[PDB]
RNA sequence: UGCCUGGCGGCCGUAGCGCGGUGGUCCCACCUGACCCCAUGCCGAACUCAGAAGUGAAACGCCGUAGCGCCGAUGGUAGUGUGGGGUCUCCCCAUGCGAGAGUAGGGAACUGCCAGGCA
RNA sequence: CCUCCUAAAGAGUAACGGAGGAGCACGAAGGUUGGCUAAUCCUGGUCGGACAUCAGGAGGUUAGUGCAAUGGCAUAAGCCAGCUUGACUGCGAGCGUGACGGCGCGAGCAGGUGCGAAAGCAGGUCAUAGUGAUCCGGUGGUUCUGAAUGGAAGGGCCAUC
RNA sequence: CCGACUUACCAACCCGAUGCAAACUGCGAAUACCGGAGAAUGUUAUCACGGGAGACACACGGCGGGUGCUAACGUCCGUC
RNA sequence: GCGGGGUGGAGCAGCCGGUAGCUCGUCGGGCAACCCGAAGGUCGUCGGUUCAAAUCCGGCCCCCGCAACCA
């Protein structure tokens, strides 16, 4: 992988109102707050 | 045609020169190249000059 | 190879008159003046040459260098005829006189 | 009665100057051609205009070789 | 590499029992993820391509390769030798991490979401899907974005055909509807 | 199709060298081993060969796929070549970029006294 | 009238007409009209024979024309000496012996012979009637 | 000495496609990691290095199979050199050469050098 | 002046015969080293639709060649990048083509250089058109000559307009 | 929507069958031409150098052709 | 027989490989003169080249300047 051309990429914690916590990498830098998580989406849950 | 003939004068100070062509419109920059010069016998840098 | 320009042709390009026939009629009537004197339609307009044109009731004097055979939009006509500052002042003087008359 | 044709170019004397089995001195032009119709093989050089010339004395020889079945000229040394 | 070890432990055996494969690597695998757009409206301004490139530098985690006009098309007013979009290819740690981002955060985030078609598989096991909006991704922000934009996501899988493709994505729990 | 691509890129130097008619030192590179041969101008007969698959060289080396192994096989082929009396060859890149283990092979053969 | 929709070259050399024909065997139908001598059949001749046959059979049998005019023949206008090749006037098909000119199916042999006899009078070359052969 | 594998060739479709099957001790391939030698007009895809956990899936090799490709007679036909002739825009005759297409058919390559694993 | 056919399977071959181009372009569009392979079609995919870019498959050069056509081109002569000026100086075994003037191809030798680790390649471009004799003068270098001698003017040789 | 409904119907590519080409060729002669070896024959018939020219308006016929109307005792080429 | 032209209702550049515009005519608005906005071609017709024809080539229709002369 090339040296210094690419944007900064780092481990970041992502949080959601549903409350699960998972480790993920992104270029965003500051912590991420999500309206909908995967485990709380109605279709993925199968409830609706 | 549009290309105008020019002389590449040896920088060795021996007066030898080459003749080539170029067009002034697209490439207004000076032409400079390392070409052989028989009288001094060495590869010396030639700069263009008027014909 | 400069292309010669007629006086009525220049006027028609400048849009002063609706048609070249009207330009010829006005020139032949003596109302139009070139260099402040009566002139025939055959006369040639020249760059930096005064055109003491008389249109309607207000005089104009232009010395424009850009002469165009082709009639242009009025936005271009403003550039086509120069309308020097003295001519502007004289035109506004004539306009004020007309307003006083009215 | 005017015609737009009547124009042609002088013929260029192409073709095979030396045919198979002919003894040629070094440097003799073997074939003059447009494009590498005959390719360069052993002891044969290809000039800039795709002419082929013997690089050594011997007997010229045509043959068919290679996956493309192209013709090759080579000087059997002698 | 959470999806990487997901694949290594349990998706591999799930697919192996489900299709009765003799050799382990016979299970289909996801070789690469490719993101690309047609920015054909870059013929008006060159700079808008730079914004596209920066946006997906942020989205993908690597500097996009600009794409090139393959050949002239007059009907679209483009001639050969013009940049008309960008692309980014993701493999390995990045390919998994982006897949994780997709499944976890992106696929919830599309408005009016009713599913993702199962008919989008090409026919040789490689899946394709189109993303209309970029705000769905966490990295891109709504306030500083320039214009509504989209992209396409292609996943390439050594899978031989459609059913092994859908089985792979189902085992990874990719939504389908 | 790595093999076909490699043969394609090697063919130009291959046929140019065949045209010159010089003795050709061919190198093969593989993730596990590395082979070397010295082929006469006609391209048929092989004069001297040496590879890390051979038990003679294999048991000295820790691993047969590394640059040190490449250097050892290079020294071996050079010694065999000097024994038979070739003393000069033309290297065959063989589509392998002149770098890494092939590069080490070339340097080992050069230091061994083989002129190329 | 039959004419090529497009051609690479507007004018073509006169050429010659040696050799025997190809496509001698009737192939597309039950009956056919052969040629016995060399000739140059114009598009007008083709059209005239076509009309004669079609009307003779009264739109019952299906018709095939195995010759197409594709050689442009030029003619100088009157009162000219030299000065380049003349304009194209009509198109012709070169015919050698054996060339099945026309072919018919779906009609009794007797009426087929009648129609072909009527049409052969419009052509310049001698013709004969030939039937389908299994091989 | 026999089988199998890798490289380098000879030859350039009887030798190449398609379809089915088979191979992992050695060899090959895929494959694990890549901060570094090296590289991505992004990507360890390619190239490159460090290795040997798994496998023969893909590729590769090998065996079989005419759905193709390909090769291809004998006979006739076309053409034509020389001489003669006719009803001379075209033919014919003696003699020499003799196609192309098509038919019967052949066909799933053969082979040299070196190295390695097994018996 | 160049390409094709007429042109009759070596070369050559006329017509107020049939058809098209030239009077350039390029210090990179040259040299070398390394790398790569097209058109077209099908399927899937946001704007995007017949044709934009992405992925895969079929196909195998039907693409591309700076400009006409022919002949070439996968070892690529096609496309990309790094470094560079061999678009060098003096010669030239031999040969092609012309009545001649001339035009063309050229391994190799010497000096020096570029690329390549090296083998090697490079004396312009894929080739064939992109041209102008002699005279008369112009410019720079070189005592070669210099109408008594020493210089100069002019002339000469080389480069060049 | 798919599934297809008849045409006033038009149908691209592909497939099967039949032709045509000077500027089409995945095939391909007879002749001619270049070279090599061999016997017979031929007044060196061949090449080079030198002295002297003439000639550079051709015609018809056979064969292969362009133009013409496969007209001309027409015109322009190739070979005899 | 040789060359030119065929472009909003009329007159016109362009245009001459790179998405059709100007004046007048019409309408409306500003204001007889003058200024602004809009509808208005599908480039004489049919084919070919090109990634693409107002553009470039072949043929066809009409109109224009010419010559169709010496015997």
């Amino acid at each position: 992988m090339k040296k210094d051309i690419h944007p900064k990429y780092e481990e970041i914690t992502a949080s959601c109102s549903c409350g699960n916590v998972m480790k993920i990498r992104s270029t965003v830098g500051h912590d991420l707050n999500l309206d909908v998580c995967s485990k709380c989406h109605p279709f993925f849950t199968g409830k609706q | 045609g549009i290309r105008e003939k020019i002389k590449l004068v040896s920088s060795a100070g021996t007066g030898h020169f080459y003749t080539t062509t170029k067009n002034k419109r697209t490439k207004p920059e000076k032409l400079e190249l390392k070409k052989f010069d028989p009288v001094v016998r060495q590869h010396v840098i030639y700069k263009e000059a008027k014909i | 190879p400069a292309v010669e320009v007629r006086l009525d042709k220049w006027l028609w390009a400048a849009r002063f008159y609706k048609t070249r026939a009207l330009a010829r009629e006005m020139i032949e009537g003596g109302k139009v003046h070139y260099n402040g004197q009566r002139s025939k339609p055959s006369k040639i307009v020249e760059l930096n040459a005064t055109l003491t044109l008389r249109q309607g009731n207000d005089e104009r004097t232009v010395i424009v260098k850009a002469i165009t055979e082709q009639r242009r939009p009025a936005s271009e006509a403003a550039l086509l005829y120069e309308e020097t500052a003295e001519s502007v002042e004289k035109r506004e003087k004539m306009a004020l006189a007309r307003k006083l008359n009215a | 009665g005017s015609t737009r044709n009547g124009r042609d170019s002088e013929a260029k004397r192409l073709g095979v100057k030396r045919f198979g089995g002919e003894s040629v001195l070094a440097g003799s032009i073997i074939v003059r051609q447009r494009g590498t119709k005959f390719h360069a093989g052993a002891n044969v050089g290809c000039g800039r205009d795709h002419t082929l010339f013997a690089k050594a004395d011997g007997k010229v020889k045509f043959e068919v070789k290679g996956p493309k079945n192209r013709k090759f000229i080579s000087i059997e040394a002698e | 590499a959470k999806l990487h070890d997901y694949y290594k432990d349990e998706v591999v055996k799930k697919l192996m029992t489900e299709f009765n494969y003799n050799s382990v690597m016979q299970v289909p695998r996801v070789e690469k993820i490719t993101l690309n757009m047609g920015v054909g409206e870059a013929i008006a301004d060159k700079k808008l391509l730079d914004n596209a490139a920066a946006d997906l530098a942020a989205i993908s985690g690597q500097k996009p390769l600009i794409t090139k006009a393959r050949k002239s098309v007059a009907g679209f007013k483009i001639r050969q030798g013009y940049p008309i979009g960008c692309k980014v290819t993701l493999r390995g740690e990045r390919m998994w991490e982006f897949f994780e981002r997709l499944i976890t955060i992106a696929v919830p985030r599309i408005r009016d979401f009713r599913g993702l078609s199962a008919k989008s598989f090409d026919g040789r096991g490689n899946y394709s899907m189109g993303v209309r909006e970029q705000i769905i991704f966490p990295e891109i922000d709504y306030d500083k974005v320039d214009r509504v934009r989209g992209l396409d996501i292609t996943i390439t899988t050594t899978a031989k055909s459609d059913e092994e493709g859908r089985a792979l994505l189902a085992a990874f729990d990719f939504p389908f509807r | 199709d790595k093999k076909s691509a490699r043969i394609r890129r090697a063919t130009r130097a291959r046929r140019k060298l065949q045209e010159l008619g010089a003795t050709r030192l061919v190198v093969h590179r593989t993730p596990r081993h590395i082979y070397a041969q010295v082929i006469a101008p006609n391209g048929s007969e092989v004069l001297v060969a040496a590879s890390t698959v051979e038990k003679a060289i294999a048991e000295q080396l820790k691993y047969t796929g590394n640059k040190d192994a490449a250097a050892a096989v290079g020294k071996a082929v050079a010694e065999r070549a000097l024994e038979k009396g070739i003393k000069d060859v033309s290297f065959d890149r063989s589509g392998f970029q002149y770098h890494g283990r092939v590069q080490a092979l070339a340097d080992a053969a050069r230091e061994a006294g083989l002129q190329f | 009238m039959l004419q090529p929709k497009r051609t690479k070259f507007r004018k073509m050399h006169k050429g010659r007409n040696r050799g025997l024909a190809q496509g001698t065997d009737v192939s597309f139908g039950s009956f056919g009209l052969k040629a016995v001598g060399r000739g140059r059949l114009t598009a007008r001749q083709i059209e005239a024979a076509r009309r004669a046959m079609t009307r003779a059979v009264k739109r019952q049998g299906k018709i095939w024309i195995r010759v197409f005019p594709d050689k442009p023949i030029t003619e100088k206008p009157l009162a000219v000496r030299g000065k380049g090749k003349g304009n194209v006037e009509y198109w012709v098909a070169l015919i050698q012996p054996g060339k099945v000119l026309y072919e018919m199916d779906g009609v009794p042999e007797e009426l087929a012979r009648e129609a072909f006899k009527l049409a052969a009078a419009k052509l310049p070359i001698k013709t004969t009637f030939v039937t389908k052969t299994v091989m």
